[PDB]
């Protein structure tokens, strides 16, 4: 984010009391669950700074829907799902 | 109108020099240089008799002009009252200024800053905290000026002067402190401020922590042209903690307001002990001697059951206490502020987790690769 | 009153004693001595009932404190004799209030806990609880490294 | 399909975003970290 981010959610604040910004990634790299979130507020500062609009990260998770996992999780085809059990849990605990 | 001006005009040497150019500002009809150059006559120090024969022309200024922010009519006036002494006739007009002018800018919280500012000579405790708590109710939006914040920590400090929660004085030099970064005030001032602040801020308990902001560079810039024994005890309830020849030099200087305080400030050091030598050393080594305790916090075995437990209420440590050997058992604990040491003593004992469990955490993966291919 | 009830720790008796001995001089109203501390056969069963309250109320604390505690040791902190501990310790369980076991040979005393059989909360308040903290780290640690990486 | 006929859908490669819509959905799936996952006797004495 760059520091001009501060102006595009102030404007629309007509439209939303707290507009949310989601930062996304077309390029799947690191380090983990991808994209991010903020919110809009200010916390000043404790040293003494005119008040201070920073947006704080708020936690992304990624969610599911009926009927829409027809053509996404199709498409796919090649994962081995999972195996609960086994392997599923002891690869997590290498990574 | 404009002989009102040229009576006034010499007001001895230099003063013609820039009225010349004030009596051309109102019939150019320009508002701003106008605003500046009566503000830079206010931030010129007089009497004032000046200001209070304008302050009736400056009153007609804002009927038919309407549009000039409160703010300069608020730091006008505060140089006025000055020469009329008397609070009661200004806040009578300090509130015909706050109806008269209505804008999107707030009227209110720079009114009712100047409204408990001249209410000192009350004196203070009945109607104060009442056009105190108005302030930041609408100073909470939008306090982008954060200018008034400081005018609204005047009065707040003033409140705390009848005594008044001293704990709360600390508290509520956040928001002075927070106010405006840049001091802007002779630091002679400040450090007659840490001065009491110091004090102040450590006689009352009611705040349990207290050293957590205590690092801050813009209070400890006056606390190097402060009294150095001051600081050296602070450090003590800063870090510390015993150091019992320090926690006694605050009551070596500084004699008044600390006899009530005297012992309880000797139980402060007894709890903070408590939370550092299970945070300093990496344990555990958790349950601990009681004869460690009467070392350190120096208390005798019939006192330690209050000592130990009256810290499981506050919150740093909530260990029960083993009875039988006496021992006092701790668990979780309570971090406070940190030091050069204790970054190069974190990776030492922090990273000595990440190199012990990544070594082995390889032979997981070596042995056990094979079997899950 | 309330301070006794609040945040406990200890006190002398004697001194709660100081405090309510002057409500016999004190007054004005006189009455709520008179009620209490004015009869005779009212005022010595409502002394050892006051007893009752900042004993039982040491106890209350010390069972959350327990782990142990020695025989010895309680004497001092109820601030009377080993003796009337165990007639406070005798009332005191027949009420089944605070679970304790009490052992007079070694002089070893305790309240609860049952025995220690725990094996499930034993593991999982370790592996669930702690290690959520634990695991919890880099999920808040790259909410704060883009605070700081950010700015600097 | 009398006045009829269906017609064939295949996929023209999307495999840049059909690649990291694998790698959202799994890696939202393991564990939310892989950490975050990684009663005792009894769930065994319940297996047993």
């Amino acid at each position: 984010l760059h520091k001009n981010d501060i102006a595009i959610n102030e404007l629309m604040k007509r439209y939303c009391p707290n507009s949310v910004l989601v930062i996304i990634d077309v390029k799947p790299k690191d380090l983990g669950l991808p994209t991010e979130a903020y919110i809009s507020v200010e916390e000043v500062h404790d040293d003494g700074t005119p008040t201070s609009k920073t947006f704080e990260h708020v936690t992304s998770e990624i969610g599911a829907e009926e009927a829409e996992e027809v053509g996404v999780e199709h498409l796919l085809r090649d994962i081995k799902d999972t195996t609960v059990g086994t392997l599923s849990q002891r690869i997590t605990n290498q990574v | 109108v404009p002989g009102f001006l040229q009576q006034s005009q010499s007001s001895g040497p230099g003063q013609p020099a820039v009225w010349h150019r004030l009596e051309e500002l109102y019939t150019k009809k320009l508002w701003h240089q106008l605003t500046l150059q009566v503000l830079d006559f206010v931030q010129d120090p007089c009497f004032a008799q000046g200001d209070g024969l304008i302050k009736l022309y400056e009153n007609f200024i804002s009927e038919f002009e309407h549009r000039v922010n409160p703010l300069s009519l608020v730091e006008i006036i505060l140089h006025v009252v000055r020469q009329m002494t008397d609070p009661n006739v200004a806040l009578t007009f300090l509130e015909k200024t706050r109806e008269k002018v209505k804008s999107s800018d707030e009227a209110v919280i720079l009114c009712k800053t100047a409204i408990g500012a001249l209410k000192l000579n009350i004196g203070d405790l009945q109607v104060t905290k009442e056009t105190i708590e108005d302030v930041e109710e609408m100073l909470n939006n939008l306090p982008g000026v954060t200018s008034v914040h400081s005018r609204f920590y005047d009065l707040s400090s003033k409140y705390y002067q009848t005594i008044g929660n001293h704990a709360s004085y600390y508290k509520d030099a956040l928001r002075f402190l927070g106010c405006v970064d840049i001091k802007d005030l002779p630091v002679s001032e400040q450090q007659e401020r840490a001065f009491t602040l110091g004090l102040a801020g450590l006689l009352g308990e009611g705040v349990f922590n207290f050293g957590e902001l205590l690092m801050h560079p813009v209070l400890e810039s006056l606390r190097n042209t402060d009294r150095q024994w001051l600081i050296d005890t602070l450090y003590a309830f800063n870090s510390g903690n015993v150091e019992r020849f320090q926690t006694l030099k605050t009551a070596w200087g500084q004699q008044p307001d600390l006899a009530a305080n005297e012992a309880q400030l000797l139980r402060k050091i007894q709890l903070l002990c408590l939370m550092e030598m299970t945070f300093t050393r990496p344990a555990n080594h958790r349950q601990l001697t009681f004869e460690e305790i009467a070392k350190s916090a120096k208390i005798t075995v019939n006192e330690v059951e209050l000592l130990v437990m009256k810290a499981l209420s506050v919150g740093l440590v909530k260990g029960s206490i083993d009875e039988v050997d006496k021992r006092v058992h701790m668990t979780w604990v309570q971090p406070r502020v940190l030091d050069l040491q204790q970054i190069k003593g974190m990776k030492d004992r922090l990273e000595f987790w990440c190199t012990d469990v990544k070594s082995m955490e390889m032979l997981v993966e070596h042995q056990a690769h094979d079997i899950l291919t | 009153l309330l301070k006794l009830f609040t945040t406990m720790e200890l006190m002398r008796w004697s001194t709660l004693v100081e405090d309510y001995g002057m409500e016999l001089r004190k007054g004005s109203l006189e009455s709520p001595a008179t009620d209490v501390f004015g009869s005779t056969e009212e005022g010595e069963k409502r002394w050892k009932d006051l007893k009752n309250r900042v004993v039982e109320h040491n106890i209350r604390i010390m069972a959350k404190y327990y782990t142990r505690i020695t025989m010895k040791r309680m004497a001092q902190l109820l601030d009377l004799s080993v003796d009337e501990s165990e007639a406070f310790l005798s009332n005191l369980v027949v009420n089944k209030t605070i679970f304790a076991k009490v052992d007079r040979l070694a002089g070893i005393i305790n309240f609860q806990r049952p025995k220690d059989p725990n094996n499930l909360l034993n593991d999982w308040s370790q592996k669930l609880n702690s290690l959520m903290s634990l695991v919890n780290k880099t999920t808040h640690l790259i909410a704060k490294e883009e605070m700081i990486h950010n700015l600097q | 399909n009398r006045h009829y006929y269906s017609i064939t859908i295949n996929y023209r490669k999307n495999e840049l975003e059909q690649k990291m819509l694998l790698n959202l959905h799994k890696k939202s799936w393991m564990e939310g970290l892989t950490l975050q996952d990684y009663v005792v006797k009894e769930m065994l004495e319940l297996a047993k």
